[PDB]
């Protein structure tokens, strides 16, 4: 079973080993125990260069874990501006929700990712999601009192 | 009550502990090379307090250099006053725990704090009335954070009677958009909550904001914030180091300051704001309550004062102050607790600052610095839900229990405020 | 004669003494360094002044006194002052840790260690004495020493000297010239355990002396010099039947005889006039019934109560200096008559008398005129449970939340402790109300 080494390998960000796991039939959509798939461990670690031939052979850009989180999810989180774009030129759902009510919007305000934020927004993230509390990316952000957040949600 | 140890770790406590020290020796009259070059007597009457006193008129201050990476103790050198603290404090590891806190607390940090208690039983034992030990970190990395607060519990547990006062910085993405600070700041709430007596808090998100958008400044440094931070200490601990009518100490402090034992963190302030290189009464307890100089960027109208001590500094009507605070606490009666008689103390000090000739300093503590933990809690609960980097935790010697237990512990003190917040007397 | 040592604990009752001492030497013709060249029996002496000033052989007058603190600071300044050569130097006591403003300190964990040490430098002093009459203690309520130290002390003595009658003389506290926010605590705890060991406790409310120094005194913001220098002037006057020939209170039994119809209610309120600024030096001198009706305003008391609403079990007038008896009778008796001035229906209505016909001693550098006469009254009023009851909801607004009481039992004490005080306080209020206020 090469699909538990791809998921080793994406995670570690190894890009040689990643291709040869490819060309010898590996799963590239395999999943560990929590659901995750080497697209989802490639965009955490922030491994642009895995993560795009990953694309280019056939990942499920929208898999979800046992969390409901999308890729594109755990890069707004960690805040990787590039593989955000990335995935959203490869099919990335923009206002995916997950298991907590959270978009991906609601995890790059949380954490300050004003740059992610502005990217978003332009590729059609809804200002009006509520997660399961019920507050909205522009909720969080009067809440915690961030006016540079406000400012970017309120144009 | 004369003596206090003044310990600083991590790169952040470090370059605030050595910025504190040139603010302070400047005040007090004394050189990079430890004379005393001043012109009043009042700069020697309580300098032994943070001052150790050596032969041909030589003071060295009471201080413990505290850090993992190397390079910390090359940067300090550097500095003007770098080569006035004692060579034998000086502990410095050589693998930096890289912004994670387990490395700080439990394996990298852990294998060094001997070295450095070693250090803190010398100096204790010069004291001839200590008072407490004084701590500058951060609360976002991992040696101040981490290392921080083993060493405060650890001291904590060889001199149980003495006042632990810590200043930490807490993390902000507008400063560092690092991932793991709101576990390293949980993590270390956590410990500051049961091992502390006193902690002042000074936000990065705070002292951001300050510099952006009230100063000015596009693109601010750990220059501009830490102008804030030196000039912050140097108000709170105006008197412990000048006479002054009361005998003030870490522990009248504590006493008169902290009415339940877990609801020790200050909100401290400071009038004027002003830029590094570039005021009358009622303008300064204007401009003293006002959020905009709060040092951790929470809204006192959103919550109450329990207690306030408030330090002025320069020449000025000490009857006009009492005059212009009394009218603080009649027209912001709202937000004022009316279950705490005689809750604002005041005191004014003769010797400015540096540059300024006013100067007025806040202490707080508000149940509007929920504000502050709510803001890391949210953030915390982001990156535990997705167990984000979580590995680099358990693999040091952790488990997932201390994560959900800091958590535990930090929500519960939001409900504490929030509770206290809401009493009333009737 | 009946000798009195007089206690000074923590920074207030110091600072007190020291001013007292002062004027002492001054009333007395005793100089700094102890001589007096009036005393024409060298070596000895039988005289009311002996009462407070012992002698050596080479005619030093000695003052018997203890002076108590747990932080060096304010001694030290006695230790250096003008009257340095004038006490015992090992009555001079200090420790090295104050007590915090903490009363548990103060009485259990610091005060432990020096307790002893205080003892035997009070038994050296009574070892000189022929007949001790009792003590004279002086300290803060809201101090930490000042409340936890003494009420300690006041518990070890009423062990050790148990035939010998306590006074005291005690700072109530004011937010004016505060120091601490957890003084109504202190306050409390000293009261109760102190209770039943002290025979007569004269309080000086700090409210009351800071107003008449604004307003008597013209001073804009007084200083604890300006304030404990009136205040000695009134301990002075309270102490001056002690000192010197007299018919009234002429000893610590009678203090208690004349006062204190009951135990617990033994809080006498002190009156005294004139208080007229030194700026006024060329001030028209007031007449015997002016300075008697002013006894009567509650401007000029000690500690800001109003008798008008109470009732009288006591009233004793110490005058001082020009003043004919006579003159005290038409003075007095209009009193009785044109003014509503009602006594419990079980006291004898009347006025006890004391006149010393030298008018007050005023320090150099002070802040009180000469005057020719003036009168320090003595009373015991209902009215004065209000500056209790004042206090006592100081203690309830904080005490309901539990604030502050974890640096208590953190420090040797009992939680339950606050609640036993707090009920013996209830009680208390209640002895007056069921006197008659
Ligand atoms: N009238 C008068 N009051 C004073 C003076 N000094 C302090 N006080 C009052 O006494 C109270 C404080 O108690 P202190 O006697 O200073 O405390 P302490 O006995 O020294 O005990 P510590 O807590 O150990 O310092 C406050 O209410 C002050 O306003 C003074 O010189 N004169
Ligand atoms: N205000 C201030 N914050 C700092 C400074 N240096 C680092 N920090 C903050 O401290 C946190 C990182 O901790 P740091 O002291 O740098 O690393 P450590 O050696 O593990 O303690 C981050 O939140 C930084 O933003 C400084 O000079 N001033
Ligand atoms: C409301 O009740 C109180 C609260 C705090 C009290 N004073 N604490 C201090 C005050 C200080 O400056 C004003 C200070 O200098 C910065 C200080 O250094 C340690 C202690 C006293 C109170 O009675
Ligand atoms: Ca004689
Ligand atoms: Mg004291």
């Amino acid at each position: 079973d090469l699909g538990k080494k791809l998921l080793e390998a994406a995670r570690a960000g190894q890009d040689d080993e990643v291709r040869i796991l490819m060309a010898n039939g590996a799963d590239v959509n395999a999943t560990d125990a929590s659901g995750l798939t080497p697209l989802h461990l490639a965009a955490t670690y922030g491994h642009l260069e895995i993560v795009e031939v990953l694309l280019k052979h056939g990942a499920d850009v929208n898999a979800i874990d046992i969390m409901g989180s999308t890729p594109l999810h755990l890069a707004a989180l960690i805040g990787h501006l590039e593989i955000v774009e990335v995935l959203l030129k490869h099919g990335a759902d923009v206002n995916a929700v997950d298991t907590w009510g959270d978009t991906p919007l609601h995890l790059a305000a949380i954490m300050g990712h004003l740059e992610i934020v502005e990217v978003l927004l332009k590729h059609g993230a809804d200002v009006n999601a509520q997660d399961k509390f019920g507050k909205t990316a522009f909720d969080i952000s009067i809440d915690n009192g961030n006016e540079d957040l406000a400012e970017i949600l309120q144009k | 009550m004369r003596e206090i140890v003044h310990i600083q770790a991590g790169q952040c406590g470090n370059q605030i502990g050595a910025k504190f020290w040139e603010v302070i020796s400047d005040e007090h009259g004394i050189d990079p090379t430890g004379s005393y070059h001043g012109d009043s007597d009042l700069q020697l009457e309580r300098i032994n307090v943070y001052y150790n006193e050596a032969t041909g008129n030589k003071y060295v201050p009471r201080a413990i250099l505290v850090d993992l990476e190397p390079g910390t103790m090359d940067s300090v050198r550097s500095g003007p006053f770098g080569q006035i603290f004692r060579p034998d404090n000086f502990v410095f590891g050589q693998s930096g725990a890289g912004n994670n806190w387990a490395k700080g607390h439990y394996t990298e940090g852990a294998e060094l704090v001997d070295s450095v208690l070693d250090v803190v039983r010398k100096e204790s034992e010069s004291c001839d009335c200590l008072q407490g030990f004084q701590l500058t970190h951060s609360l976002g990395g991992g040696t101040g954070s981490g290392m921080g607060t083993l060493l405060i519990s650890k001291i904590r547990e060889e001199y149980p009677d003495r006042i632990m006062n810590t200043f930490s910085v807490m993390p902000s993405p507008k400063v560092s958009d690092t991932v793991v600070e709101p576990y390293n700041a949980t993590l270390s709430v956590h410990q500051l909550v049961e091992n502390t007596d006193e902690t002042y808090c000074i936000d990065n998100e705070a002292l951001y904001d300050i510099c952006f958008r009230t100063l000015k400044l596009t693109t601010p440094t750990y220059g501009d914030l830490n102008h804030l931070v030196s000039a912050t200490m140097s108000g709170v601990t105006t008197c412990l180091r000048f006479p002054g009518q009361l005998n003030a100490d870490l522990r009248k402090l504590a006493v008169n300051m902290v009415p339940f034992p877990r609801l020790h963190f200050f909100m401290p302030g400071f009038a004027p704001l002003t830029s590094r290189g570039s005021l009358t009464v009622p303008e300064l307890t204007q401009q003293m309550f006002d959020s905009k100089n709060m040092m951790a960027a929470c809204d006192p109208r959103h919550g109450r004062y329990l207690t306030v001590a408030a330090i002025f500094r320069g020449r000025m009507s000490m009857k006009e102050v009492d005059e212009q605070m009394l009218n603080v606490q009649n027209k912001n009666s709202s937000y004022f607790v009316e279950w705490i008689p005689n809750n604002v103390k005041t005191a004014v000090c003769d010797i400015p600052p540096r540059g300024l000739k006013m100067s007025a300093t806040f202490i707080g503590n508000s149940t509007a610095i929920q504000e502050l933990f709510k803001r890391i809690s949210e953030q915390f609960t982001a990156m535990f839900r997705r167990k984000a980097f979580l590995h680099w935790y358990t693999g040091e010697g952790m488990d997932e229990m201390e994560f959900t237990e800091a958590e535990s512990n930090m929500n519960d003190l939001v409900s504490e405020y929030q509770q206290y917040q809401d009493a009333t007397a009737d | 004669m009946r000798e009195c040592i007089s206690i000074h604990v923590g920074q207030a009752g110091v600072q007190i003494g020291n001013a007292c001492w002062e004027l002492y030497c001054l009333e007395h013709g005793i100089q700094p360094d102890g001589q007096m060249p009036s005393d024409k029996t060298i070596g000895g002496g039988d005289d009311s002044f002996n009462t407070f000033f012992s002698e050596t052989g080479a005619g030093k007058h000695v003052p018997r006194a203890v002076f108590v603190d747990l932080e060096p600071t304010v001694i030290d300044e006695v230790r250096t002052g003008t009257y340095r050569q004038l006490f015992h130097p090992e009555q001079l006591i200090t420790g090295k840790e104050d007590a915090a403003n903490n009363y548990a300190r103060g009485h259990y964990t610091i005060g432990k260690e020096i307790i002893d040490l205080v003892l035997d430098r009070i038994r050296k002093l009574a070892d000189q004495c022929t007949g001790l009459q009792g003590f004279l203690v002086f300290h803060s309520f809201g101090g930490g020493t000042g409340s936890g130290f003494t009420s300690l002390l006041m518990e070890r003595l009423s062990v050790d000297y148990g035939k010998k009658s306590k006074l005291e003389f005690s700072i109530y506290p004011a937010p004016q010239v505060s120091t601490a926010v957890v003084e109504p605590y202190n306050s409390i705890l000293t009261t109760h355990t102190t209770l039943e060991h002290s025979d007569c406790a004269f309080m000086v409310d700090n409210e009351a002396i800071y107003d008449i120094c604004r307003r008597n005194l013209d001073i804009e913001r007084p200083t604890y010099t300006n304030l404990n220098r009136l205040i000695s002037q009134i301990v002075s006057s309270i102490t001056a039947s002690l000192r010197f020939d007299g018919a009234l209170n002429v000893d610590l039994t009678e203090f208690q005889t004349n006062l204190v119809p009951y135990p617990r209610i033994h809080f006498p309120l002190a009156t005294y006039a004139p208080v007229i600024s030194a700026e006024k030096a060329y001030h028209e001198q007031l007449s015997v019934a002016e300075i008697t009706n002013a006894c009567f305003e509650p401007a000029n008391q000690m500690v800001k109560c109003d008798p008008r609403h109470g009732k009288y079990m006591a009233c004793c007038l110490l005058y001082r200096g020009d003043v004919v008896p006579k003159d005290v009778n038409a003075a007095i008796a209009t009193i009785k008559t044109k003014r509503s001035i009602q006594f419990v229906d079980w006291c004898p209505t009347g006025f006890k008398v004391g006149i010393n016909y030298q008018p007050p001693t005023v320090v150099p550098g002070g802040d009180l005129a000469k005057v020719q006469r003036a009168v320090c009254m003595l009373s015991n009023t209902t009215a004065i449970a209000e500056a209790w009851a004042r206090l006592d909801h100081k203690f309830d607004l904080m005490y309901a939340k539990r604030a502050f009481v974890h640096w208590y039992v953190g420090e040797g004490m009992e939680e339950g402790e606050f609640s036993e005080a707090r009920e013996d306080m209830a009680a208390l209020e209640k002895d007056y109300e069921e006197v008659g206020v």
